[PDB]
């Protein structure tokens, strides 16, 4: 008998104030009872469970099920109630590594640690809460009572405690063997290295010895599945990586659930498949909750789906990370607030790809969306590679310089260079800083009756030009914008505009190039056509002539 | 320091559960090296999965130093920690600190590592050193001693800090010493020649009574801190546009000052005139402008600091590296207004300038009132949260919100 070190016990408590579960045991057939007695008898000799006395007041129901071909009976302890009362744990398995951040490994071995799972002991002060009862034959003897000594399958804290226990054990081996890597996921251990194949297993044998130090039986994974590895939906080839086989189903009556899984495949495929668009397909989900409702596809959604099918006609693969090479990210505008990007180190060899869709809002411009895309790629790159990539952007250096130096918000994008890939991001209009000499001055104003929704909008200029238009089904804010629109329509290439509308000021000073409001889009179209526009604001009802004159004309 | 102080959370509040944000490789490496030594020195210890709490952590390089400093974002833990009345309620904030000729700030946060932390509260200080690409589980630690940046650390250590300062305080009864978090604000009116040495007299005292970043001092001059009243232009010829902007500026100022009148200036804007046309001022408008100009000379009426209410700081980007800011508790009742220019290290980086402005404004707020303000930042949330940690150099972190609609008030502090 060789002594084995004891695995350190994680202390576990219940939620404050809550007590253990007290769920009644269901009635079971005579054959299910007989089957559970044989299963628990074997596990008792293995040390997984132990018989207890009648003083334990806690209970968890047991079940017996069978599978398709394996004419066997298997247990099931419904720990649903105990999990509700168990404390929260630190789940160290939230994030999954992305293949684009991994480095090439010559040799990779997979070990099975499922048998090592049952060597992790459960906190002795907590085992009482895991009690369960096997009903007796004909209910004529006291039921056999058991409690768990190891981490039970289905218990809330089993994955966190098992993974943390393995990490603590593997910690000195990895620190003293820097030429290898050890990754843990479920009941598998993945060990990779760039050593030649003869020496690689020498490290593996030393790992089996180090694990035997705690009495952990770790043989090779039974039925060694050949590359690629089917891990977290990826295909990890020795030299490259990709996504498991995407297959967009062919259908003619798409429902809520179909498009929900459709955007799920397209989002999951956009990591490596460049140019994926999901805007028109996702906006059909906006406000539907019944997953069985059928919605006709818009012609711009079928075109977007058909474009996705041609992108998905051939499998696309990605390369692994090389720390010696630079990290480069390139973005392209796709329209309708859609953006696509590729991250690579050498040209034509993407580490990964991705997309960005604009946020919800009434007004926006391309420069803001490009900026948001840069921030998303930056944060994503910090996760995957721990560094910011160099950006290649479809915006000229002068355009960005004009934007950030004049924009009212603070903004910044990291090291980047212009790449001439149309469509380019540009500034479509630039308001003047000072009043324009020789340009006509338009004093605009609008007003609307809140009761009948009738309104007026128009202007008066320093050359005597005037206009007032009667409006139906409008508001004060809409008439204020309509008045500015009229001044732009009826003026020359250069014009000074004076308004008292703080609402219109806030919209225009945000510099949008596209809006959901058709009226704002018309104003933007007029601003593009102009050479110089100076927009000035004044307080309303303050005796300011021109403003007050047109205020009287629109007040009805 | 042997016996601990009992510390509990606020009623009906669990510990913080804040997600660790991604870190670059150099920051991860720096934190690994820092926490390895701190673990050897007993200041922190590894924790198991039974601790579900977490507080974000990152690394900074404080001003004019080349070595990384561990910085914990205890903002969530601080607002969940009990209000501290250590030995008394609270030391009344020294109103004379803001008036001293020179104030030097010293990082005395290392002195907290000598006092142990209540073993029942240590689990709430849990933090995670993240791994790149989630390849390995994050290294999990908790604090065994009073951590830097925690609200309870200066409170528990106040009993000790008073004794180290009394041999110097009673020697120099004219020097004001104020403590806020990990910083010690030492203000004196003597000239800068031996102020450095007088600050050095503070240093080796702490070395005698006990640091990686104590050797440096942040020099301030609050008596020369500029405040900006509202200014009206002085012109010999006024265009229609000039008068229109003046009327707008005065109308906004009327919400702050009583008696602001624009009647005689508005009558000059009689008719539909071109913006660039010069309008001669009548004597009734020149008099009205003169009366408004003197009203804006006097400070605002009924403006007081309410310690029960939060401080709010608004910042406007003015262009060319110039930034204006206002500090208030209720709108239109500014407690302090100022303006910055020429941010060193960022001529073509707006975020770095804004980050330094936030730190300068917070420093002024600590000196004047003894607490940090809630910031209203003219920046999108995604841009600020992506980059602000790259330029942060202070040991404290204020709260902030984001302004998405362009304010009209920018024109009237320009
Ligand atoms: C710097 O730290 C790390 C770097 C890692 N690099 C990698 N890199 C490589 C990248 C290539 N790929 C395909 C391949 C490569 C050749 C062969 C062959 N034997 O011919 C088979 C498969 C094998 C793995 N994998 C790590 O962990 C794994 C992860 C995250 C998932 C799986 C799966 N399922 C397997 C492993 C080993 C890393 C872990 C690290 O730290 C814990
Ligand atoms: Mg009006």
């Amino acid at each position: 008998m060789v002594p084995i070190s004891p695995i350190e016990t994680v202390p576990v408590k219940l939620k404050p104030g809550m007590d253990g579960p007290k769920v009644k045991q269901w009635p079971l057939t005579e054959e299910k009872i007989k089957a559970l007695v044989e299963i628990c008898t074997e596990m008792e000799k293995e040390g997984k469970i132990s018989k207890i006395g009648p003083e334990n007041p806690y209970n968890t129901p047991v079940f017996a099920i069978k599978k398709k071909d394996s004419t066997k009976w298997r247990k099931l302890v419904d720990f649903r109630e105990l999990n509700k009362r168990t404390q929260d744990f630190w789940e160290v398995q939230l994030g999954i590594p992305h293949p684009a951040g991994l480095k090439k490994k010559k040799s990779v071995t997979v070990l099975d640690v499922g048998d090592a799972y049952f060597s992790v002991p459960l906190d002795e002060d907590f085992r009482k809460y895991t009690a369960f009862t096997i009903p007796s034959i004909n209910n004529e003897t006291p039921g056999i009572r058991y409690q768990y000594n190891v981490l039970p399958q289905g218990w809330k804290g089993s994955p966190a405690i098992f993974q943390s226990s393995m990490t603590k054990i593997l910690e000195p081996f990895a620190a003293q063997n820097p030429d290898i890597v050890i990754y843990q996921y479920m009941d598998d251990l993945y060990v990779g290295s760039d050593l030649e194949i003869g020496q690689h297993r020498t490290k593996i044998e030393e790992l089996r010895q180090h694990l035997l130090r705690w009495g952990l039986t770790t043989p090779d994974k039974k039925h060694q599945k050949e590359p690629p590895f089917l891990w977290m939906g990826y295909e990890l080839h020795p030299d490259k990586w990709t996504v498991q086989p995407i297959v967009l189903p062919e259908k003619d009556s798409w429902t809520v659930n179909d498009i929900q899984k459709l955007v799920g495949k397209l989002n999951w495929a956009s990591q490596i498949y460049p140019g994926i668009k999901v805007r028109q397909l996702s906006k059909l989900l906006r406000g539907t909750k019944a997953l069985t409702e059928v919605i006709p596809l818009t012609e711009e959604a079928e075109l977007e789906l058909a474009e996705n099918r041609e992108i998905l006609k051939e499998p696309v693969h990605g390369v692994y990370y090389d720390p010696s090479k630079d990290l480069i990210a390139e973005i392209q505008k796709q329209g309708q607030g859609q953006w696509t990007y590729q991250i690579y180190q050498e040209p034509f060899k993407n580490l990964k790809t991705g997309k960005y869709a604009r946020m919800r809002g009434a007004h926006t411009n391309d420069v803001k969306q490009l900026t948001e895309a840069v921030q998303k790629i930056t944060t994503e790159s910090i996760v995957i590679w721990g560094k910011t990539p160099k950006f290649k952007l479809p915006i000229q250096k002068e355009t960005w310089e004009t934007w950030w130096t004049e924009y009212w918000q603070a903004t910044w994008i990291p090291e980047w260079e212009f790449v001439n890939t149309p469509p380019l991001v540009k500034l479509w209009y630039q308001l003047e800083k000072e009043p324009i000499v020789g340009a006509e001055t338009f004093y605009v104003d609008g007003a609307a009756n809140r009761e009948t929704k009738l309104g007026k909008a128009g202007y008066v200029t320093n050359k005597g030009r005037q206009k007032v238009v009667p409006l139906t089904n409008t508001t004060n804010q809409k008439t204020e914008l309509q008045a500015i629109y009229l001044a732009l329509q009826d003026s020359g290439l250069e014009v000074n505009i004076v308004t008292d509308s703080q609402y219109a000021l806030g919209i225009i000073q945000a510099q949008p190039d596209k809006s959901e409001s058709e009226l704002v889009n018309q104003i933007i179209e007029q601003l593009i056509k102009k050479e110089k526009v100076y927009l000035a604001w004044v307080p309303a009802h303050k005796g300011i002539g021109g403003n007050e004159q047109v205020d009287k004309l629109v007040s009805a | 320091p042997i016996e601990t102080v009992p510390v509990k959370l606020k009623p009906g509040m669990d510990g913080p559960k804040v997600k660790q944000w991604p870190l670059t490789e150099e920051k991860i490496k720096a934190l690994v090296e820092i926490c390895t030594e701190m673990e050897k020195e007993g200041k922190i210890s590894k924790i198991g999965p039974e601790n579900p709490y977490n507080t974000p952590v990152f690394a900074i390089k404080k001003k004019d130093s080349t070595k990384w400093r561990k910085l914990v974002d205890f903002r969530e833990l601080n607002k969940r920690t009990q209000d501290f009345w250590e030995v008394q309620l609270g030391i009344p904030h020294p109103a004379g600190l803001k008036k001293k000729k020179s104030v030097t700030v010293l990082d005395v946060g290392d002195a907290y590592f000598s006092v142990p932390l209540d073993e029942d509260f240590r689990k709430y200080t849990a933090f995670t050193i993240p791994s790149i690409n989630n390849e390995t589980p994050g290294i999990r630690y908790q604090y065994n001693v009073l951590p830097q940046g925690w609200k309870g650390s200066p409170a528990i250590f106040q009993s000790s800090m008073t004794k180290i300062l009394e041999p110097f305080k009673k020697q120099n009864p004219d020097i004001v010493i104020y403590q806020y978090m990990d910083d010690l604000y030492v203000g004196s009116d003597l000239e800068i020649g031996q102020h450095r040495t007088k600050i050095e007299e503070l240093r080796q005292h702490l070395l005698r009574w006990g640091p990686p970043f104590l050797w440096m001092g942040y020099e301030l001059h609050p008596d020369k801190w500029t405040v900006q009243p509202i200014v009206l232009p002085e012109k010999d010829s006024w265009t229609v546009n000039d008068i229109q902007k003046l009327v707008g500026k005065l109308n906004w100022a009327s919400q702050i000052y009583p008696g602001i009148k624009v009647r005689q200036l508005s009558k000059l804007l009689r008719g539909t005139k071109a913006l660039t046309e010069v309008i001669p001022l009548t004597e009734e408008a020149e008099l009205e402008l003169a009366e408004n100009r003197e009203i804006l000379k006097e400070p605002v009426h009924g403006v007081y600091y309410d310690p029960s209410k939060d401080l709010i700081a608004e910042i406007q980007k003015q262009g060319q590296g110039q930034w204006t800011y206002q500090i208030y508790q209720e709108p239109f009742k500014n407690l302090k207004t100022g303006k910055y220019a020429r941010m060193r290290g960022a001529h073509t980086n707006d975020v770095k300038q804004l980050t330094e402005a936030v730190q300068k404004i917070t420093t002024e707020s600590i000196v004047i009132w003894g607490k940090t303000p809630k910031f209203k930042l003219p920046i999108q949330k995604e841009t600020w949260e992506t980059w602000w940690t790259e330029y942060w150099q202070a040991t404290w972190i204020p709260e902030w919100e984001f302004v998405n609609t362009p304010p009209l008030v920018k024109l009237w502090y320009q």
